[PDB]
RNA sequence: CACGGACCAAGGAGUCUAACGUCUAUGCGAGUGUUUGGGUGUAAAACCCAUACGCGUAAUGAAAGUGAACGUAGGUUGGGGCCUCGCAAGAGGUGCACAAUCGACCGAUCCUGAUGUCUUCGGAUGGAUUUGAGUAAGAGCAUAGCUGUUGGGACCCGAAAG
């Protein structure tokens, strides 16, 4: 035998494929892989990863951050590009004209942009505006912002919530809570 | 599913899943939450700390209906008005013709103050309220108007 | 009927916190004025 | 040795590695002095107004 | 009128019918295209020859 | 045992719940065991609501 | 906008007036879902059973 | 030179459920869940639906209660991608997620006590090596699956007893 440096047989960490069985992703996969391997354009090998990435890994992206991204100094005229949802957002007023290309918009945010002069194009129709990613904008959607990150890590003195079912004063407050019963952790 | 449970990769090991040395037993540790400070502490101690005591004062006969305040903050208030209408007032802001914005008929018994709305004005009626939500009110010509 | 859609604005120069502020302490000194009285 | 071997011990603390603590640009400040920690505070304050400016 | 149109909507109340992830499914006719075709590095080989 | 960082669950089921579960497989039949005696009931006061 | 089908007769031949295609007929055929919307939905007619 | 096994057939042991943790798929998306019920039916299926309610969108405090923008939702350092320049190396611009750090804002705690004052109410303002399961352009709800958990006869068989 050899005197093996690392673990043998190990399979990289990253997904090749979506686990999904969506027939409308896998055609959108058979695009991609023929886009990122036939053009040295790196664009094309972000929007591939990003194909197989779970709904956790793939967070909604609002249309008020869409939004802000274009109030960026010389970022207006961009494409955006998310490759989740994007979602409607009641709490911005004034909307620019923008194409976004995104997987699924929703009912509220389609609405919206199209009433405010922009569009909404599928990755398919990008595909042939920018096989090589001509001013594109790749948007992402915040992924600690969840309800299972705030469990995360809970020991004491971290500052993590507790995996609880009820909350009130009489669960999860007393003894190792404060000062009084007992110790504070 | 059974069939895709791990009893049917299981069948023909002895001890199925569960170890040789030390066997699966009939409740090795106790019934539920027993040994909460004695065996299981350091479990109790930095998972669920606040567990083990008696804190605050008591409420004989709470009834939920009195403690009955769902809040609205200050950047979902246009949304009360219908789609229809909420950006003709936009458009126009007219102050003679300021749209009524009722919070309790949509079901909310306090406005608060989070986020900047547009300098329209409107008439809020509202049970309660903060100093906020009437400041960034009233900047836009607005009128709160308490109700009940 | 509620409040019917978009009449006019009388802003008065009293706030509305000021006066759920002031209600509340006039609800809590109730009976000190009759001790005091 | 039903008492208190560390025989094995090194061999298990090695198969994940002994790991260095990660040493950030930036570190903490809840160990210094609160005095200088105040000031601190100021002293950034007025600079970015100043670059605020320019 | 049961499943809504563009024009018509539907008859189940909040209702409109699911939309489409990709605009087309003859994935080669989109490869097969000027924007594509114009906009990639050459081919080549489909199996390559066995060298050493 | 209190085992892994996990809720604390409240589970009332100490009793002898087995002889006492009510699974309603009524739902589908006593629906048609409702529109029968309303529409018996309606026709029987004639006229009226 | 929409391909126009043909009305048949009783006795088979192809009757003049045509019919726009519906929009449902442009939908997205997923059998991902159909399979799984299946499975159930093929388990609400069941009868209980037991010893 | 420990225990079980004379041989053969058939039977024979991690199941189901209530409530949940992580992960994954799907639907919709600041919403979501039709099915307690009503309508309908080719009849325990399917199909349609009004009010409420559940969880979520707001935290904090024992409680009375208060209740989230100084700033193109901030400053710095990293940061994929995109853009500009050059044949290109490289240089600059913008920098989502995320990771460090310094702030701001809401609540509790401790302190400061301005107009006015029912003559002690009111609590503006400015603070602090304090504090929170918080804010800072929402991310959830529902269904399904493996694995894990707790109560249940609970992987099957077994006490001396009560």
């Amino acid at each position: 035998g050899i005197d093996h440096t690392s673990k043998q047989h190990k399979r990289s960490g990253h997904r090749t494929a979506p686990k999904s069985d969506n027939v409308y992703l896998k055609l959108l996969v058979k695009l991609y892989t023929f886009l990122a391997r036939r053009t040295d354009a790196p664009f094309n090998k972000v929007v591939l990863k990003a194909l197989f990435l779970s709904k956790i890994n793939r967070p909604p992206v609002s249309v008020s951050r869409i939004a802000r991204a274009l109030k960026q100094e010389g970022a207006a005229n961009k494409t955006v590009v998310v490759v989740g949802t994007v979602t409607d957002d009641a709490r911005i007023f004034e909307f620019p004209k923008t194409t976004v290309a995104a997987l699924r918009f929703t009912a509220g945010a389609r609405a919206k942009i199209v009433k405010a002069g922009g569009e909404c194009i599928t990755l398919d129709q990008l595909a042939v505006r920018a096989p090589k990613g001509q001013n594109t904008l790749i948007l992402r959607g915040p992924r600690n912002s969840r309800e299972a990150v705030r469990h995360f890590g809970m020991g004491p003195h971290k500052g993590k919530a507790p995996r609880i079912l009820s909350t009130g004063r009489k669960f999860e407050r007393a003894r190792g809570r404060r000062r009084s019963k007992g110790f504070k952790v | 599913p059974s069939r895709f449970t791990k009893t049917r990769k299981h069948r023909g090991h002895v001890s199925a899943g569960k170890g040789r040395i030390g066997k699966h037993r009939k409740h090795p540790g106790g019934r539920g939450m027993a040994g909460g400070q004695h065996h299981h502490r350091i479990n109790m101690d930095k998972y669920h700390p606040g567990y083990f005591g008696k804190v605050g004062m008591r409420y004989f006969h709470k009834q939920q209906a009195h403690f009955w305040k769902p809040v609205l903050n200050l950047d979902k208030l246009w949304t009360l008005i219908p789609e229809d209408k909420r950006d003709q007032y936009l458009k126009s802001a007219s102050k003679e013709t300021a749209p009524v914005i009722d919070t309790l008929a949509a079901g909310y018994g306090k406005i608060l103050g989070k986020g900047r709305i547009p300098n329209v004005p409107v008439i809020v009626k509202a049970r309660f309220v903060s100093k906020l939500a009437e400041e960034k009110i009233r900047a836009a010509g607005g009128v709160v108007e308490l109700i009940a | 009927a509620t409040d019917v859609e978009a009449r006019a604005v009388q802003d008065n120069g009293e706030s509305a916190f000021r006066t759920l502020r002031l209600a509340r302490s006039e609800k809590k000194f109730r009976g000190i004025r009759e001790k005091r009285a | 040795s039903k008492n208190h071997t560390a025989h094995n011990q090194t061999r298990k603390a090695h198969r994940n590695g002994i790991k260095k603590p990660k040493t950030y640009k930036y570190p903490s400040l809840k160990g210094v002095d609160p005095k200088f920690r105040r000031n601190h505070k100021h002293a950034l304050h007025g600079t970015a107004k100043a670059l605020a400016a320019a | 009128q049961v499943w809504g149109s563009e024009t018509v909507a539907s008859s189940k109340v909040g209702y409109t019918l699911p939309s489409h992830i990709i605009s087309t499914s003859d994935v080669t006719r989109i490869i097969n295209s000027s924007e594509i075709q114009s906009a990639i590095r050459p081919a080549g080989q489909a199996t390559q020859k066995r060298t050493h | 045992a209190i085992s892994k960082n996990l809720p604390i669950l409240k589970n009332h089921f100490r009793k002898h719940w087995q002889e006492r579960v009510k699974v309603h497989f009524d739902q589908a039949g006593k629906k048609v065991s409702r529109r029968n005696a309303r529409a018996t009931r309606a026709a029987k006061i004639a006229p009226r609501p | 906008s929409r391909p126009q089908v043909t009305v048949h007769s009783l006795t088979g031949e192809a009757t003049a007036n045509a019919l726009p295609l519906p929009a449902v007929f442009s939908a997205p055929i997923r059998p991902d879902i159909v399979h799984t919307v299946f499975t159930s939905v093929n388990k609400n007619k069941r009868q209980a059973y037991a010893v």
